[PDB]
């Protein structure tokens, strides 16, 4: 078990770490997250009291340093550090845990969620996504465009998903123009999968961050994105069996994560009607059908 | 964005494009086999594309060969259109390709739009209008021609005769989308007013008769009151 302190909380805010979150008020004695389960990614976010727009927060992995929370009052919000002096860390984490100012990472032991949702999930994808390699962590807003989002400013604040268009020189081969609008197979397994991602637990990934980013930041470009990596799959005809079963879990605890009050915005009606009943892979995703049906059968 | 009442005149502007109109590409008739079952048969049909401004006409000839062994035909018929067209801008000289190509229905877009995937700077344009292109097959020397194809074949027409000789395009024009538009609602009539004078003849080279200018007025005062009485009758007003 790992451990996040921050050394104040100077403002109220909201903070978040992965699908749990706490209300801190300004200037509560607040130190730091404990018992963060090891070995996956997480994720820490924030909402201050007063500003409920800018929602923003770290994707990090304990095993590649110790980070800490800080407050700067000059930029105005809470920041990811890391610390070097392993000893000096130790030391603060201690001391904080001995006046027990720290939250628990508030885990259920029979709950898989958060592994669900980020089973395919890897700190080394997201840094290439969020390119700025001076941190070992990754810095995500509300307000962050992608790379295809500027297409049509600041490249330095892009998130580098890859890009997908159905209607472009990459998703088509000369003379297979009706097979492949139709059947995106080619572009499913031969340029993505063989070609960009290499195999189907890369393309995954940025699948699941990009709705995670979606889901904890109303980032709106990650959920473009994650519908776009959802439709490419339910428009291919021919999808390795184990892709498509692995999909069914992979969406069924993003549905079923999402707070019901966000449908609205953060569900594409077109591409999810399409994919449940009206693509190739209608009937190969049951769980995932079951769960809409039984949660949002407004959408559909 | 999408052509209509508006933004009409652009048509007549020196930005060339094209219509194109996919409705008679995949033509049937419709009739029952010996169990009673019923069955379709193709006849040949045509891609219409016309360039509003000067009047040329490349009539595409679909023979019903290119159907043969195809499932989902209307469907295909969308890529065959988009997949023909494509290939015709292929074959005109840069300066002759043209800037606009609107499509008369919409579900034309995305196939076209894929044909022409390379051609980014050609802006694909659907149509809020009642266009009554349709009608094509209802001019005699087009419709003769597409029936008599024995293979694919692209057939060239000026659809405006010699009208720009002496009228603007954006008469010519609207004389040819009323004339259609009356072959379109009631063919018989239309024809009727066309040939009723034997004296007034069709040249070999032309489409429609060598009207004089008056003429063409009495005509086009026949064609319009034709469309409304047709209109009372459809809807009892
Ligand atoms: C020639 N039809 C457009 C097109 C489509 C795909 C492609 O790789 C190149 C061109």
């Amino acid at each position: 078990m790992n451990t996040v302190p921050f050394t104040s909380a100077p403002i109220e805010v909201t903070i978040g770490i992965d699908q749990y979150s706490f209300n801190v008020k300004e200037n509560q004695p607040f130190h730091g997250i404990k018992d963060i389960p090891i070995g996956h990614v997480h994720v820490i976010h924030f909402q201050h009291a007063d500003n409920s727009s800018m929602r923003y927060g770290y994707w990090f992995d304990c095993r590649m340093g110790n980070f800490y929370i800080q407050y700067d009052p000059k930029d105005g919000l809470y920041k990811m550090m890391e610390e070097r002096d392993g000893a000096k860390f130790e030391n603060i984490v201690h001391n904080f845990k001995e006046r027990q100012m720290m939250v628990s990472y508030p885990k259920i032991d029979e709950d898989d969620t958060w592994y669900n949702l980020t089973e395919f999930v890897q700190m080394d994808k997201i840094r290439k996504i969020v390119r700025k390699d001076e941190n070992q962590f990754s810095y995500v807003d509300s307000s962050m465009t992608t790379v295809q989002e500027n297409e049509l400013s600041d490249p330095a604040h892009s998130l580098n998903y890859t890009v997908i268009n159905f209607k472009s020189r990459e998703a088509i081969r000369p003379g297979h123009e009706m097979e492949d609008f139709l059947d995106k197979s080619y572009y499913l397994n031969t340029v993505m999968l063989q070609g960009i991602f290499k195999n189907s637990s890369n393309y995954f990934g940025e699948l699941q961050f990009a709705f995670l980013n979606a889901m904890f930041f109303g980032n709106y470009g990650s959920s473009l994105q994650w519908h776009a990596m959802i439709e490419l799959i339910c428009s291919s005809a021919t999808v390795p069996k184990h892709m498509l079963d692995k999909l069914d879990e992979i969406l069924y605890y993003q549905i079923k994560t999402l707070p019901e009050q966000y449908s609205d915005i953060l569900l594409n009606e077109r591409v999810w009607n399409i994919c449940l009943y009206s693509s190739f892979q209608k009937n190969s995703l049951h769980n995932t059908e079951k769960i809409m049906e039984n949660k949002y059968p407004e959408l559909l | 964005g999408a052509m209509n009442s508006s933004n009409y005149a652009e048509l007549f502007n020196n930005d060339i494009k094209l219509f194109v109109d996919d409705t008679n590409v995949y033509r049937v008739t419709v009739h029952k086999t010996f169990e009673g079952n019923v069955a379709t048969k193709a006849i040949n049909g045509c891609i219409f594309t016309l360039n509003p401004k000067t009047g040329h006409l490349f009539l595409k000839i679909i023979h019903t060969s290119v159907w043969a062994g195809q499932k989902r035909l209307s469907q295909l018929a969308k890529w065959k259109t988009a997949e023909e067209v494509s290939a015709l801008v292929r074959s005109l000289p840069k300066e002759e390709q043209p800037k606009q190509i609107i499509v008369t229905r919409k579900a034309m877009l995305d196939p076209l739009e894929v044909h022409m995937l390379d051609f980014p700077n050609i802006a694909i344009r659907p149509t809020e209008l009642r266009l009554p292109f349709s009608a094509a097959m209802s001019i005699d020397k087009l419709s003769d021609v597409v029936m008599k194809a024995t293979e694919p074949q692209m057939v060239l027409f000026n659809i405006y005769d010699d009208w720009l000789d002496r009228i603007s395009s954006y008469t010519a024009f609207s004389r040819l989308t009323l004339l259609l538009r009356a072959l379109k609602t009631n063919e018989e009539s239309a024809k009727m007013i066309l040939l009723s004078d034997p004296t007034i003849t069709i040249k070999s080279y032309h489409l429609w008769p060598s009207f004089t200018d008056e003429q063409w007025i009495t005509i086009e005062s026949q064609m319009r009151d034709l469309i409304l009485t047709e209109y009372g009758r459809k809807y009892n007003v």
